[PDB]
RNA sequence: UCGGAGUACAAAAAACCCUCCGAGUGAUUUUAAUCUAGACAAACCAGUCAAAAUAACCAUAACAUCACUUAUUGAUCCAAAAU
């Protein structure tokens, strides 16, 4: 998967927004997608269930 | 009297409409029984498709 | 460099080179209706229904691309929706694309300019609405009917 | 980083000899052994279903079952013909573009599409290709040309005003198939066949500069292109101008499944050339 | 149902079902109202049209019909011109 | 006495049918009806004789 | 199989080779449309009402009526019809 074209300009039109130059000092970090993203889902379960992963 | 409000009392002219309140729905059910096809539409945002990952 | 027995210039012989699709017939519509670089638009973007508001202002006197009897008897019909600027604005509402609301407003206004360009408009009104208006009015009418004169 | 790492210097080896699944992972199975589970085990009591004969799915015990009182009526009637286009917004072009998967710059017909895993096509499902939808209308941005087998006024009207061309393609299912997954094609061996016209129901269709056809007479075509700006307000501009104009130009022959190859040559990957019949016939087949 | 086929060893589909339901992407089914056709000139129009109608079956049918069908008519169509594709997600469900 | 179904046919010209009771040992049956195509009240004669 | 009364005294429901009456249609012209909020009833299938909005007609014109009116009825498939 090709890394991404930097651009002049963030956010781009479709809101994708790259990770900073440093990172932050929290005692964590969360890496992105293999595509990019920020891993946070939802998910449901019996059908009335609903859940929100951060990964 | 459009003219009052903009000539006399240096005013933008308000104005109002009336307005019915919207019609009430059940609570939607995930398995309508017996239900007419339209029944989908009542519980519907608003028409358009929307495709959602797509 | 392949060409087929039904590649675009055996099948359409008479325009052929690949810059033929992309002229621009200036020339061909030279009425250009609504020069929208003259006009104010604006967008309230409404989001929760999901629906967003496209707004057409533009000033009626200054209107240059109207003439002068249409650009009055728009000031007649349509006075309810002017501004007291001078501003004429119209609103679309219906998608969720402010595309389609644009061109609902642009629409709106070639229908406006037409029914005002056309002198044979006789504004034909319904009883159904008006009989209201039509009987209280003649009714009003029996009461003002006094006459002395005054002040 | 992983705080863990530090708490297995102090633990014994990690070995085949300790090894748990992770708990909540295997819920134990149990068996009709006992007072609990045995018994007449789970089956109830004489009759039909703990000799285990109970009847099949539908049958209601002799009342003339649900699904059989329902009347026939053609909902999926015919349903294995009928045109199935896998839909793309531009909300989701535009989110491929702007990460790099496919590029404005070159052209963009299905291949690339497939390439870059914005899209998957399933022709034995009678998948006829890709159509393009409005979605993210708005919001697009990008300068592209983009070859489709359908799209929506709204979709080509968004793209236009970018300074873009669409263009809309046939491909019968076979052409479609060699040209979605082109490289277990050429694994194939066998020449590159014609690409079959659409079918008559079609034909409408992709004549027409509205739907800006493949087969559509390019006179039309700025007409028609015009048209859509009038109805969106927005200022068309001059493809011709542009530095980008000589691949916006870029068409297919309508008998042809992809750019700057040829039907009936045959591609040798290997050796990493291209095969070409000499032969008059040949050449009159598959250039016809 | 035939769990398990001969040749193939896969699970088979009930045709009996396909021809009269149909059924969209969200789990529901779509069906003719019964007797519709049949005897119309000793029917009220009232009555004729609660019987023109397309009604939606109950969960416990719905489980029966998926059970009585493949997997491959629970998957994703898009058709062109179909008129329901409008109705194949479902929307504002609070459940 | 029996009675009989017939079908009755609109004069409108528009191909519309609608079927009545009507009893045996009478006249042949005409009628004004409504006709959704034209959306009026038309003459509707009986075209034929459905069920005895 | 369908309906009315009692059983079943006042919301509903409620059995019997229980007690009693009925229905398997006439007659008539006012020939009684389209579409749709919300409900009743209900294992399922079937049954019931119904505002607003259209279109028909006085030019702001939608319950067929009577016989205790309640019952006068029959699913799929399949056949005949061609709309
Ligand atoms: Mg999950
Ligand atoms: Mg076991
Ligand atoms: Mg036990
Ligand atoms: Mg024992
Ligand atoms: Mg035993
Ligand atoms: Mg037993
Ligand atoms: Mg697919
Ligand atoms: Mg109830
Ligand atoms: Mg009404």
């Amino acid at each position: 998967i090709p890394r991404p074209p930097k651009h002049e300009h963030y956010p781009t039109p479709s809101g994708w927004q790259p990770p900073r130059d440093p990172a932050p000092s929290l005692p964590y970090f969360v890496r992105r997608s293999r595509m990019h993203n920020i891993p946070v889902y939802r998910d449901i379960t019996h059908g009335n269930r609903q859940m929100t992963v951060i990964r | 009297v459009t003219r009052v409000f903009h000539q006399l009392l240096d005013m933008r002219e308000p104005v109002f409409e009336f307005v019915r309140p919207p019609p009430y729905h059940p609570k939607q059910k995930r398995f309508p029984h017996r239900q007419p096809l339209r029944y989908l539409d009542r519980y519907r945002d608003s028409h358009e498709p929307t495709y959602g990952i797509y | 460099e392949f060409q087929s027995i039904y590649s675009l210039d055996k099948l359409y012989p008479e325009s052929r080179g690949s810059d033929t699709a992309w002229r621009l017939p200036d020339d061909a519509k030279q009425a250009n209706d609504i020069p929208v670089d003259r006009l104010t638009i604006s967008y309230c973007r409404s989001s929760g229904k999901v629906n967003s508001k496209a707004e057409v202002r533009f000033h009626l006197a200054s209107a240059d691309w109207i003439a002068e009897p249409v650009r009055l008897k728009l000031a007649v019909k349509h006075k309810n929706r002017i501004n007291r600027s001078g501003e004429l604005i119209l609103t679309s509402e219906c998608s969720r694309y402010q595309f389609r609301n644009l061109a609902d407003c642009l629409q709106k206004l070639r229908d406006m300019i037409a029914e005002a360009s056309q002198p044979a408009k006789e504004p034909s009104r319904e009883d159904a609405e008006l009989r209201r208006s039509r009987i209280e009015n003649m009714n009003r009418e029996r009461l003002r009917k006094k006459r002395i004169s005054s002040a | 980083g992983p705080r863990a790492l530090d708490l297995l210097r102090a633990l014994p080896r990690v070995s085949l000899a300790n090894l748990k699944p992770n708990p909540g992972s295997r819920k134990p199975e149990r068996r009709p052994r006992g007072r609990r589970r045995g018994r007449k085990c789970g089956r109830g009591h004489k009759g039909e279903r703990q000799r285990g004969t109970r009847p099949r799915l539908g049958f209601e015990g002799g009342q003339t079952p649900f699904y059989l009182r329902i009347p026939k009526y053609g909902f999926n009637e015919g349903h294995s013909f009928r045109h199935q286009y896998q839909p793309l917004s531009l909300n989701r072009l535009q989110y491929l573009i702007d990460l790099g998967r496919v590029d404005p710059t070159q052209p963009i017909d299905l291949t690339q599409l497939v390439n870059g895993r914005g899209v998957t096509i399933q022709p034995s499902k009678r998948d006829y290709g890709v159509q393009l939808v409005e979605e993210g209308a708005d919001t697009f941005k990008a300068k592209v040309n983009i070859e489709v087998q359908m799209a929506s006024e709204l979709a080509i009207a968004a793209i236009e005003k970018n300074g873009g061309v669409v263009t809309t393609a046939f491909y019968d299912p076979r052409s479609l198939e060699i040209l979605c997954k082109p490289v277990p094609f050429f694994l194939r061996g066998q020449p590159i066949p014609k690409r079959m016209l659409p079918p008559e129901a079609l034909v409408p269709y992709y004549t027409d500069a509205k739907n800006r056809g493949y087969l559509a007479d390019p006179a039309r075509f700025p007409e028609a292109r015009l048209e859509l700006a009038r109805k969106y307000g927005y200022v068309l501009p001059d493809i011709t101008k542009d530095e980008l104009f000589k691949m916006l130009s870029t068409r297919k022959d309508p008998r042809q499944i992809f750019f700057g190859l040829a039907p009936g040559w045959v591609v040798n990957m290997a050796d990493k050339k291209i095969l070409k019949p000499t032969d008059e016939n040949l050449l009159k087949y598959y250039s016809s | 149902v035939t769990y398990f086929s001969s040749r193939k060893g896969k699970r088979k589909t009930v045709k009996a079902v396909i021809y009269r339901f149909l059924r969209l992407h969200s789990g529901l089914w779509l069906r003719r109202k019964a007797g519709y056709k049949k005897k119309l000139w000793k029917k009220t129009a009232a009555r004729k049209r609660r019987l023109r109608e397309f009604v939606f079956c109950n969960k416990t049918q719905s489980k029966l019909l998926d059970k009585m069908t493949t997997s491959f008519w629970k998957r994703r169509n898009w058709y062109a011109d179909d008129p329901y594709q409008k109705y194949q997600d479902r929307t504002n469900l609070k459940v | 006495s029996k009675t009989i179904l017939v079908k009755m046919m609109s004069q409108a010209g528009t191909g519309f049918s609608f079927n009545t009771k009507r009893s045996r040992l009478r006249e042949k049956l005409t009628l004004l009806h409504y006709d959704p195509v034209v959306k009026k009240k038309v003459l509707f004669v009986e075209q034929k004789k459905i069920r005895s």
